[PDB]
């Protein structure tokens, strides 16, 4: 079985660098060309850089050029991409892709690994601040009521939501983060619970970040 | 020289034939590949030097290419084949260059509005000198929606911020959006409102400073 298994991805600031490396196995590594191609989350397939199997040739994509660097070691059957320089447009699953065949004109993919995640951004650590978005109108009395929490500016990912210490799970729908222009990110999460409850049961959701080591309760009322 | 070009989006009913084109200058002088990618997975080749198919892959897919366009055909269309799918090619130029990819919908769920639920800011918030709009959409079907926000009637562009659909629990998608805006703002127009339009009509929800 062909495989290709991504690594080195993370997080790192703009202006910084990185390496990821591609370990290859069950082909002969040495006798093809392999590339890099990179998918922006949600945007198309972007070829990054390639390079023969004999390392006689090596290309890369223009907006890439002079600040990656592509290697290989045959003998250890690895792939690897030197990244300086990085600019926050070079945000994206990186995939390993092995070539049809072994020159740069059979360099289009055929096998492709599982990726490994780069997110390059020049955002501090930050817990979120967390604010309610009390029940209001919406449906009615003997209805049902929506109340939330907006955790806002964040970084890095992931947060985690629960409501009433995890003991409030049926009812809950956490949005994914939105991604801001200050590069900082914002979600938020929503309860459904009966309207007639409102003010005689209580509603605080917890919020966790590990990064920025943050710990949130807050009650949520009308 | 390398642009390639797809339509974002073909839609079959099952066992119907699927079409799905790639167009470039003179693309009939490349070797035409074709990928087809399930959400959270890697590319997977389904076509490769315009018509060749590599073994694993069922009959039911073909390639053309010929001229400006390329061709990726599936047969008896399968639920299983709703992916994004792209075409590649290598030219001297360019080298590796894809197109933009086409999902492709098997008609698979009945069409759902979205929901809308609009959030004005909170006392909490306006006390620490910020407010934000928060705007939630859920349970529609297909995932595709338009977001745009009012003050009072006249359109805003200032502050907007919308996530892209993702895919939920009971097969339809939730998207969220929010406008940020400082407090004076805030009490400067005498209502907002999102108004959601998702493949056909618009939903709009409405807030009003107090």
């Amino acid at each position: 079985q062909v495989q290709l298994v991504e690594s080195g991805g993370g997080l790192v600031q703009p202006g910084g660098s990185l390496r990821l490396s591609c370990a290859a196995s069950g082909f002969t590594f040495n006798s093809y060309w392999i590339n890099w191609v990179r998918q922006a989350p949600g945007k198309g397939l972007e070829w990054v850089s390639g390079i023969a199997y004999d390392s006689s040739n090596t290309l890369y994509a223009d907006s890439v050029k002079g600040r990656f660097t592509i290697s290989r070691d045959n003998s250890k059957n690895t792939l690897y991409l030197q990244m300086n320089s990085l600019r926050a447009e070079d945000t994206a699953v990186y995939y390993c892709a092995r070539g049809l065949g072994a020159f740069h004109w059979d360099m289009q993919p055929d096998y492709w690994g599982q990726g490994t995640l780069v997110t390059v951004s020049s955002a501090s650590t930050k817990g979120p601040s967390v604010f309610p978005l009390a029940p209001s109108s919406k449906s009615t009395s003997g209805g049902t009521a929506a109340l939330g929490c907006l955790v806002k500016d964040y970084f890095p990912e992931p947060v985690t939501v629960s409501w009433n210490s995890g003991a409030l799970t049926s009812g809950v729908h956490t949005f994914p983060a939105v991604l801001q222009s200050s590069g900082l990110y914002s979600l938020s999460s929503v309860v459904t619970v009966p309207s007639s409850s409102l003010g005689t049961q209580t509603y605080i959701c917890n919020v966790n970040h590990k990064p920025s080591n943050t710990k949130v309760d807050k009650k949520v009322e009308p | 020289s390398y642009e390639l070009t797809q339509p974002p989006s073909v839609s079959v009913a099952p066992g119907q034939t699927a079409r799905i084109s790639c167009s470039g200058d003179n693309i009939g002088g490349t070797f035409v590949s074709w990928y087809q990618q399930k959400p959270g997975q890697a590319p997977v080749l389904v076509i490769y030097d315009d018509n060749d198919r590599p073994s694993g892959i069922p009959e039911r897919f073909s390639g053309s290419n010929s001229g400006n366009t390329a061709t990726l055909t599936i047969s008896g269309t399968q639920a299983e084949d709703e992916a994004d799918y792209y075409c590649g090619t290598w030219d001297m130029v360019t080298n590796n260059v894809f197109g933009g990819g086409t999902k492709l919908t098997v008609l698979g769920q009945p069409k759902a509005a979205p929901s809308v639920t609009l959030f004005p800011p909170s006392s909490e918030e306006l006390q620490a000198n910020k407010a934000t709009l928060v705007c939630l959409i859920s349970d529609f079907y297909p995932g595709a929606v338009t977001v745009a926000w009012k003050a009072d009637s006249s359109p805003v562009k200032a502050g907007v911020e919308t996530t892209t659909p993702s895919k939920q629990s009971n097969n339809k998608y939730a998207a969220s959006s929010y406008l940020s805006l400082t407090p004076e703002q805030w009490k400067s127009h005498r209502s907002y409102s999102c108004q959601v339009t998702h493949e056909g009509s618009t939903v709009e929800k409405t807030v009003a400073p107090t």
